[PDB]
RNA sequence: AAACUCAGUUGACACAAAAUAGACUACGAAAGUGGCUUUAACAUAUCUGAACACACAAUAGCUAAGACCCAAACUGGGAUUAGAUACCCCACUAUGCUUAGCCCUAAACCUCAACAGUUAAUCAACAAAACUGCUCGCCAGAACACUACGAGCCACAGCUUAAAACUCAAA
């Protein structure tokens, strides 16, 4: 309200591909967490539910990051079997 | 040393006598607290 | 006057080498599978590098090459594991052939 | 100069122009993609109303309003009105994650008006007011 | 309360501190310092006035003096923040701890206990 | 007794403890230029430490400075000041 | 202790700016401060519009007044700044230079948490 | 870098109240999750609008109708190509994880 | 469907709440605490120690005076249903907010007491590995029973302490 307009969350379309512009804007909002924040703020998430969801998301992120680390670590071992037959 | 340095600084403290002069000097001057940081952690002072 | 294990360990080239990070070692291709070159460089394990797109034919069993080591062994602990998972092979980058 | 996704800054001397006009002078096409209705009002650089078009005003009623097709219809109508009222390029500012969010822009273009910038002005409170309670279905 | 003109504990002994400007003296006085510095000055005053070794702090007398200064600070704080339950709890706990310290001091060294009681205005009331 | 036996010492090969770019430098709520290096250009959101690459102490300093500047009128809240959009990028975020 | 008063004044001419700064420093000295330094950060567009004393402001002059004042004078000075009509926004903070930069050797990492669960086969 | 798990769960020797309350144990499984599962509506809209304003006489809507038909054929072709392309895969990744399983016990 | 003729842009404008940071894990005895600034301020150089006292104790709730954006028990209307005293939609009050008192309860739970120590010869099961020393509190089949009676309390449909009879071979 008290800020200048058309600076925040504004993207400029390149060569007229408004679809690309909207994809870029959507990526920006998603990465900044605005889309998820709006979806969650539609209805009031009581503090206990909010805490449980935050804890669940933290555990999910820890597990996913560790599993991704394991996958990237073992990806090299997807080579062709060197000792085939024996 | 702390008190010695404090005594030196007190000479420059604004007082009811040197108040208009210091106010006008401040109006004339410009202090810039901005400075960026690079990925290598090297300060980048602005050019004025 | 018989060298002891302490003396041998102290004077061994591997011990003389510090950390194996960014150390240029001389490996020997001892097994090739498609474009995968298994190179032994005096460590406990071997490094499986990829036949460079240039001079690829020149890489054949017994060829002596230059590697830049990154880790003598590729191991790491993962969430919940009690002991490190090891892929039983070193990490190195193949810089070319030694002549 | 090279294309930059950031909009030009007011007051800053810029060479960008659209129909001979600066960025700050382009008309603004405010879209509002509510949960079940998309509104589109095109105002001038001095907030002078030019056009309006909504899914409800386009004949759609009830659930039909909250669909991409209704949003496209509203966008096309608003684009036509703005075109006849003297608008070529527009800065689009949309506040709402309703189904008409992108379909409104698609219709607003298919109706002729070109878009130069897309702005998201969805009101995101830093908490403030308390929203309604959750739904158990 | 010590006079506002009093110097801080760190500067009370710096040589030549009597030959510095009035501005410097006011900067180093308790006027331009928080209440912790004033409490420290009070504590040193009490130690000088009571204990036989003002330079020893691990002694039970020094502990009682420090805790009494803390209690005075809490009482002053609660005179104004009457609904500060946390500091009310700290005050009650500190009073209990001072009672325990006084009990031990009374059991060990009675003359020093009497000196502490007189100096700090503490009345050692036996528990019910 | 035996000189070839290992000696008890530290690790002479220990690599330096990586330092955050701001280590040893004073984060001030008046250095809006520095503060804007850690806020999203589009929304003004303060980046997390997984993006800024800052220690915990410096991340907290940056956050407190940003909030103080925003509430004291030194920094915009909803966006990054356009004057600083062309400063050395130090945040591991790639929108495109 | 050492306070720093960040003072955003209404965009005005030099005579009125000097008069306002003199008045503010006078108020500080009356309350009992030792004005150590005055610094002009330069007039600039405010990050957001500020509505002070029923008047919208888009530009303002930024100043810093580094002083030493007794702890009891800060509230009175804040009240005086609020009353003053040429000040868009005044804030007294503790001087950052008083705070010491604790030395940080480096970012010590946290190894993967170990022994969070029993080693029994499930 | 993974978020720290030091002093996060409720355990003996953890004075602070738990930060996380994982319903399942935070131990990597030896398998990953399975791959979790309209088109060309704008051409359809163009064709249908032309029909609406022309009384559904395809003779003068030929261009839009041909566009719609070609786009539908392209949609089917895209479905086929996407299917064949989909056919690292979860199966192969699970084979790799089996080769290097997580050992949350001793041996 | 009911409801409102109110809706969009712009500008002014809170005694309400406190995006991002926070992938941090800190502070506090616990309850709790995540907008900014300042002031005051985080007991105990030995540990344990209240049905035996003092001080606290989320939400809800009571009393009196204010605030009221939004949310919202109750109530009213729409809809669904065999019914719908619910779930779904709309309106709105107590209430959530401030002040001064009360009230003294939570799945008040990290269901894992305080202090000190160990990792060695494991360990019903599961859960958050197994123990040692010391101290206080508590427990001794289920249900009757967060009950009756007695007692205390600003509590008057309340809270704390808390049985017995009959019943069963289980829980
Ligand atoms: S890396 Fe040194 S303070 Fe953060
Ligand atoms: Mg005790
Ligand atoms: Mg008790
Ligand atoms: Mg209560
Ligand atoms: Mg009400
Ligand atoms: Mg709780
Ligand atoms: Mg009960
Ligand atoms: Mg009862
Ligand atoms: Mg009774």
């Amino acid at each position: 309200a008290k800020h200048l307009k058309f600076i925040a969350r504004t993207v400029m379309v390149q060569e007229g591909n408004v679809e690309s512009a909207y994809r870029t804007l959507n990526r920006i909002l998603t990465m900044d967490g605005l889309i998820e924040d709006i979806k969650h703020r539609r209805y009031y998430e009581k503090p206990c539910r909010r805490r449980q969801r935050e804890s669940y998301e933290r555990c999910r992120r820890i597990y996913n990051m560790e599993m991704a680390r394991k996958i990237n670590f073992l990806m090299r071992k997807n080579r062709a079997d060197p000792w085939q037959g024996c | 040393r702390e008190v010695l340095q404090l005594q030196e600084e007190v000479k420059n403290f604004i007082t009811r006598e040197n108040l208009e002069a210091r106010v006008e000097a401040a109006l004339d001057s410009r202090k810039n607290y901005n400075w960026a940081i690079t990925r290598e952690g090297l300060v980048v002072r602005p050019q004025r | 006057n018989v060298e002891s294990f302490a003396s041998m360990l102290r004077h061994s080239p591997l011990t003389q080498m510090g950390p194996a990070k960014d150390k240029l070692v001389i490996g020997r291709i001892f097994h090739i599978v498609e474009n995968d070159l298994y190179i032994d460089f005096g460590g406990k394990f071997h490094c499986v590098c990829r036949r460079p797109e240039v001079d690829g034919e020149k890489y054949q069993k017994g060829t002596r090459v230059r590697l830049r080591l990154l880790d003598l062994e590729l191991t790491s602990r993962f969430l919940g594991a009690t002991t490190d998972t090891t892929v039983l092979e070193a990490n190195a980058v193949l810089l070319g052939i030694q002549e | 100069t090279k294309f930059s996704i950031y909009p030009p800054i007011p007051g800053e001397e810029s060479s960008l122009r659209w129909a001979g006009k600066k960025f700050e002078e382009i008309p603004i096409a405010h879209i509002k993609a509510s949960h079940n209705n998309t509104q589109i009002q095109v105002v001038s650089a001095s907030n002078e109303p030019l056009a309006f078009a909504s899914c409800g005003t386009e004949g759609f009623r009830n659930a039909k309003k909250g669909t991409g097709i209704a949003a496209q219809t509203a966008g096309i109508a608003a684009a036509a009105r703005a075109k006849q009222k003297g608008v070529i390029h527009i800065r689009v500012v949309v506040k709402g994650l309703g189904p008409g969010r992108l379909s409104a822009m698609h219709g607003l273009i298919m109706g002729g008006l070109e878009v130069i910038s897309i702005t998201d002005n969805t009101p995101i409170p830093h908490n403030g007011c308390r929203p309604r309670k959750a739904r158990k279905l | 309360d010590p006079p506002p003109s009093t110097l801080l504990k760190d500067y009370q002994n710096v040589p030549g501190i009597e030959k510095v400007d009035d501005v410097v003296k006011r900067l180093l006085s308790l006027e331009m310092a928080n209440k912790k510095e004033m409490l420290k000055i009070k504590q040193e005053q009490f130690m000088k006035k009571i204990v036989a070794n003002p330079e020893d702090t691990r002694s039970l007398e020094a502990r009682i003096i420090a805790l009494s200064v803390k209690i005075r600070s809490y009482e002053e704080h609660l005179e104004k923040h009457r609904k500060d339950k946390a500091h009310k709890r700290y005050l009650l706990m500190s009073i209990d701890q001072r009672k325990k310290m006084l009990k031990n001091l009374r059991n060990t060294n009675y003359d020093v206990f009497e000196k502490i009681c007189w100096g700090l205005g503490i009345e050692y009331t036996f528990p019910p | 007794s035996n000189e070839d036996l290992p000696i008890s010492m530290e690790n002479p090969y220990k690599e330096p403890l990586k330092k955050c770019i701001l280590c040893g430098k004073h984060v001030d709520y008046k250095n809006v230029q520095l503060l804007s290096q850690f806020v999203s250009p589009f929304t003004g959101c303060i980046y997390g430490r997984h993006i800024t690459g800052l220690c915990g102490k410096k991340q907290k300093e940056i956050t407190k400075a940003i909030k103080r500047a925003q509430i004291m009128g030194f920094m915009p809240v909803t966006y990054k000041d356009p004057a600083y959009l062309k400063d050395p990028k130090v945040c591991n975020i790639r929108y495109r | 202790p050492r306070y720093e008063l960040a003072l955003i004044l209404k965009a005005m001419q030099r005579p009125e700016t000097a008069a306002t700064l003199k008045r503010t420093i006078e108020a500080l000295m009356d309350r009992g401060a030792i004005v150590r330094d005055l610094e002009n950060l330069g007039e600039r567009a405010l990050p957001y519009r500020i509505s002070a004393h029923s008047q919208q402001h888009n530009r303002g002059g930024y100043f810093l007044v580094d002083f030493y004042a007794p702890t009891a004078a800060v509230e009175s000075m804040v009240e005086h700044l609020s009353r003053d009509i040429d000040v868009i926004r005044g804030n007294i903070v503790k001087h950052p230079l008083t705070q010491e930069l604790k030395e940080c050797e480096g970012i010590v990492p946290v190894p993967l948490a170990e022994k969070l669960y029993s080693t029994k086969k499930r | 870098a993974t978020p720290s798990l030091r002093g996060r769960l409720a355990r003996f020797g953890n004075p602070r109240k738990p930060v996380l309350k994982p319903n399942k144990p935070l131990i990597l499984a030896n398998r990953v999750g399975e791959r979790r599962r309209a088109t060309c509506i704008t051409e359809m809209s163009v064709m249908m609008a032309c029909w609406k304003q022309n009384e559904f006489r395809d003779d003068a809507c030929r261009k839009e109708i041909q566009g719609f038909l070609d786009c539908a054929a392209r949609a089917q072709e895209a479905r086929k190509m996407r299917s064949i392309q989909e056919t690292l895969l979860p199966n192969k990744l699970n084979k790799l994880l089996q080769r290097f399983p997580n050992k949350p016990y001793l041996s």
